[PDB]
């Protein structure tokens, strides 16, 4: 039969160095091309708060609905996880630095279709 | 004049029952589009251009392209049907799907308007970049300039729009429509797919019936004017034979 | 101010109204093409089977 | 001219009222069906409907559609690529392509209206057993069926066709345009014909 | 060989915010654009209990069968689920609150083909 | 390279309200398109026992080999379980209450080709 | 010469504003090129191309 | 219906025999053709620390973004990771050594499209 290779779909991240102690990254799926994304790792340089968010508006965050998912100490990695969220559901992942001083986020994940 | 009904079935002898047309109208109120240039006596005679006739070129196109902008922004809002892709599926698919909305609205359309990044996202649509799919390789080769593409889903028609032409009231003057324009962000317009003879741009001129240009001297000044103007409006007679697509 | 349109509309002219009156939805006909049609002689009939 | 106007719609009115008879027999009384449950709704789901007439030993050459019907068959990767169906008529005409009145062995193509059905909604109508549509669970979509074994039968007194009669009410200053026509639908073999269901 | 990337299928969401006391969220296979789902995320807000129904119309959810899945506690994700809904079997997944109070619930995971 | 989005093969679910004491919901994959299913959930309502059944006889359950898999105790569901059987190898699932009254049982999974 | 714009939409018996049409150039300043080579009369003569 | 064998995505590794004390391995996604990594595996010869890091510069690392991931001791493998890096956003994987001895480093995983 018929014989394929697999390789596996866009690779997803978003990133801030430097995040104040009550500021956040904001996961946009509308910074995937597909539309939707599935966030695996979050690694995370200090203390953060994860939170899922569901805006009112098509394009930006005005909350709706928000979910605390879980909250991480120190430094790490959360690795592993499908947290997901697309443009069209309007679906936004927050992480909000909780260290008391500056932190790296960096989030990674793939691209799903919507 | 109101849809065209079913009759009654009715017992024999019985009275026939009445379901006569009923009647509404749209309105047009045609707004005036103006545009003005001044230039001075000293650099009308020093220029190596005709200045004056640089203008009123300036002046027609900048009129014409009020028209498509007055045109496109009531196509675009006031469209009664919409394909939502949900980012999916988004280009023959897409337009198939906007002609099925008109369709169960029983209209036939013939027309798409289109924006570049619609445009784009069609091109790349594995159904019209294969020539395999497409059973033309005209995409591929010639892009918008293709037949198939003035020859999609039944329709006779493809006007490509420029992404400056509706009214997002960014620009100066202008109010702004209730859509955005475009196909890179959830809830973008980027195609609408219409009957041509169902929307009406609805032109008056007080001394014709077009573009009116005027020219003015100020003695005091030195300063030569040129004044465009032209009332357009805009209206779908049955705006259920439109549908926009939307990102 | 002067004299404007929109001060006017309704006492020195008429709003034009065209004399095309625009179409409803039209239903697709099929059935006379899509069935075999029987003229009958009586409103009430059989078919033998 | 208001009365020749409404003349026309009278006609219209009864045109449409012959077709939802038709539909409303054509989809109610069929005595097969193939259930889509989803999944292969396009060119699968009109050859499926096509061999559950073959299996009551009957042959259809007519289709009836509904718009979300053509919809869905229209993106059916089949008929929208040139490649699949040998032709990219599909793909530029839609339902003007010569295709669609030649798939599945089927000769005639009658695309219909969703409003054409028996809902029960329209006043004076009681509606049929169904639902004419393709969007939701349980919608008859589409009706593959021998056009020769469905009978629209047609009665008027005076004449062959609508009779329009108008009058004056003089009492009143009104006048009135009636239109009238006498129609029934029924299959002979009721099972020639298949639904097909989403 | 031929090589492809895939990417995954179509992200499903359903959310509601400040869903009452007693009230819920009915997530609907039929939202989907291929009429099946599983719901691997439910981000939960408060206090809910999961259920899963069968309907006795095709369309309209009168219950049939109804299995109360399991019960959340607090705020928090239940990750990693596998609940499965299809139109055409006519199964509905409900998150009812619980809480004694108004809650924001958001429920992910993919559409599945029938 | 080519890019191609995978959405996930055919949802299965057999399902029975009010089984009655010692009745059974018997799983038959002769009902899936593809004659061969996966059951990753099961949804019981009560106290159950699920057994994996051998035929006999290709088109009807006649026992040869019989498993019980696993005893199931009060409500709740098992999920993301891989119990497998087919048309072609006579294998069926059989979900059986023991709670001593009626019991509403939901199974789901995927469809599997042969 | 400056970009086609769009007209402005103006109340009735309101001014025209102006958008008149703005210049600007882009500069060349063509650079020398060059390129020279020396051969002599021996080598000249004696090369077989 | 069509038959496929799926083969599954490029192979990836990045190794390092005698690395010194205090030095790395650093894992670029510059390396993999689809120019996206996915490491699994960390054989990690001694103690290391695995720390993910965002550069200023399209091609080089001028760090940015730095978190420490993870400390390992001793020899052994990490298996079973998730760690992604891809060219395009400039994300590295770093593996230093913090054995007070060379120690040889092997990384493995696939490769994934961006
Ligand atoms: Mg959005
Ligand atoms: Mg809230
Ligand atoms: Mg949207
Ligand atoms: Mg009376
Ligand atoms: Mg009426
Ligand atoms: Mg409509
Ligand atoms: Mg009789
Ligand atoms: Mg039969
Ligand atoms: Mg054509
Ligand atoms: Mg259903
Ligand atoms: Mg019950
Ligand atoms: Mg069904
Ligand atoms: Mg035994
Ligand atoms: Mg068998
Ligand atoms: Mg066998
Ligand atoms: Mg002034
Ligand atoms: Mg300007
Ligand atoms: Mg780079
Ligand atoms: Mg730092
Ligand atoms: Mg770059």
């Amino acid at each position: 039969t018929d014989t394929i290779v697999n390789v596996q779909g866009s690779f997803f991240s978003a990133s801030a160095s430097g995040v104040a102690d009550t500021e956040s990254l904001l996961i946009d799926p509308q910074d995937a091309k597909f539309g939707a994304i599935e966030i695996h790792n979050i690694a995370h340089g200090g203390s953060v708060d994860v939170e899922l968010l569901t805006s009112s508006d098509d394009t930006e965050l005005v909350e709706d609905a928000a979910v605390t998912l879980d909250s991480f100490t120190g430094e790490g990695i959360s690795q592993g996880n499908q947290i997901e969220a697309s443009d069209n559901t309007n679906t936004y992942i927050r992480i909000t630095n909780t260290s008391g001083g500056a932190i790296d986020i960096i989030a990674t994940g793939r691209e799903v279709s919507q | 004049a109101s849809d065209e009904e079913f009759a009654r079935p009715t017992g024999q002898g019985a009275e026939i029952r009445d379901d006569g047309e009923t009647y509404t109208t749209v309105a047009w109120n045609a707004t005036k589009l103006t545009e003005g240039s001044r230039v001075t006596d000293e650099m009308r005679d020093q220029a190596m251009v005709d200045l004056i006739e640089r203008n009123i070129q300036r002046v027609g196109a900048s009129l014409e392209n009020g028209i498509n902008r007055v045109f496109l922004t009531e196509l675009v809002d006031n469209a009664q049907n919409n394909h939502d892709t949900a980012g999916s599926n988004q280009g023959y698919q897409a337009l198939n799907s906007a002609v099925g909305e008109v369709d169960k609205d029983d209209f036939r359309p013939d027309t798409y308007v289109t924006h570049p990044d619609y445009r784009t996202q069609l091109f790349n649509d594995t159904n019209l970049a294969y020539a395999n799919r497409a059973g033309t390789n005209e995409v591929l080769r010639n892009r918008e300039d293709a037949p198939i593409v003035g020859d999609i889903a039944g329709l006779d028609m493809h006007a490509a729009m420029s992404s400056a032409t509706y009214d997002d009231g960014t620009d100066i003057g202008w109010s702004g429509g209730s859509e955005t324009w475009g196909f890179s962000s959830d809830g973008d317009k980027g195609a609408v797919v219409y009957d041509r003879d169902n929307i009406h741009t609805i032109l008056y001129a007080p001394n014709g019936q077009d573009v009116e240009i005027k020219d003015y001297e100020d003695p005091i000044r030195d300063i030569t004017g040129v004044n465009g103007r032209l009332h357009v409006d805009c209206q779908y007679s049955q705006g259920r034979s439109s549908a926009t697509v939307q990102y | 101010f002067a004299a404007s349109d929109p001060e006017y509309v309704d006492t020195l002219f008429r709003e034009q109204l065209l004399e095309v009156v625009m179409e409803g939805r039209e239903l697709r006909k099929v059935a006379r093409e899509a069935s075999n049609v029987i003229n009958a002689n009586t409103r009430v009939g059989d078919v033998p089977i």
